[PDB]
């Protein structure tokens, strides 16, 4: 339904539900938890629409609802 | 790991797939159901003196998101059909999930194995019997898990594992 596909580290992805009230970190804790990822060794950016611009580096603060449909990536620090 | 294998998880909605995924990489027992579109692992561990690197395809039960469950079924060298032993659609269904593999991987011999989860409920409705014939039908091993108290656990995926060795 309202869900986010993330790109993980060591080839790894999930797709994650977002619930009302959650941060990108709040989001993203159970998944990079059971893969051994801790959220302070790790970068996330919004991958974007086209080649011209960079992909955008995210604060773990973010709130998940407003990244809705879209692809991240996390990446080791 | 210096092997590699590509294991696919598959089964109907709610048997557990993500639980018993869960229960192997982090020795935790997930107990919300928050259901799959997609997920996958990567898991270092010694299966009869090798170190393996398992990659874990855990796929969507809810047949909305089945073309990704296939892509990752394509990848895949062999699959966990799981069944809850509360559900007994989702042991029906195994013969759904087994033809789907079939398709998919364009060949009728596909390391398998059958697991039976949830074993630590109360009120069980597929029998030992009922399972242990569905195996048997297709050949392939029957293992009994809970992901709640890890029984089985590693069984399961390491039996797949034993299943992928043979095959190759
Ligand atoms: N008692 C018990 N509950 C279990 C067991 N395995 C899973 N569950 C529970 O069953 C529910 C569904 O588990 P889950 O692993 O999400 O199932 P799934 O097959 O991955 N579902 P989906 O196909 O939607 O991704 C959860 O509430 C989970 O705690 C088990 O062995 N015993
Ligand atoms: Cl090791
Ligand atoms: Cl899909
Ligand atoms: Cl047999
Ligand atoms: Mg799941």
């Amino acid at each position: 339904s309202n869900t986010i596909r993330v790109f993980l580290p060591n080839k790894q992805r999930t797709v994650v539900n977002v619930r009302n009230g959650m941060s990108l970190h709040d989001c993203l804790m159970k998944a990079l938890k059971v893969r051994g990822l801790q959220p302070e060794c790790c970068a996330v950016f919004r991958l974007l629409h086209e080649h011209k611009g960079k992909k955008a580096r995210l604060d773990w603060n973010t709130d998940a609802a407003s990244l809705i449909g879209e692809e991240l990536q996390v990446d080791f620090l | 790991g210096m092997t590699e294998y590509k294991l696919v998880v598959v089964g109907a909605g709610g048997v557990g797939k993500s639980a018993l995924t869960i229960q192997l990489i982090q020795n935790h027992f997930v107990d919300e159901y928050d259901p799959t579109i997609e997920d996958s692992y990567r898991k270092q561990v010694v299966i009869d003196g090798e170190t393996c690197l398992l990659d874990i395809l855990d796929t969507a039960g809810q047949e909305e998101y089945s073309a990704m469950r296939d892509q990752y079924m394509r990848t895949g060298e062999g699959f966990l059909c799981v069944f809850a032993i509360n559900n007994t659609k989702s042991f029906e269904d195994i013969h759904h999930y087994r033809e789907q593999i079939k398709r998919v991987k364009d060949s009728e011999d596909v390391p398998m194995v059958l697991v039976g989860n949830k074993c630590d409920l109360p009120s069980r409705t597929v029998d030992t019997k009922q399972a242990q014939d569905l195996a048997r039908s297709y050949g392939i091993p029957f293992i009994e898990t809970s992901a709640k108290t890890r029984q089985g656990v590693d069984d399961a995926f390491y039996t797949l594992v034993r299943e992928i060795r043979k095959h190759k």
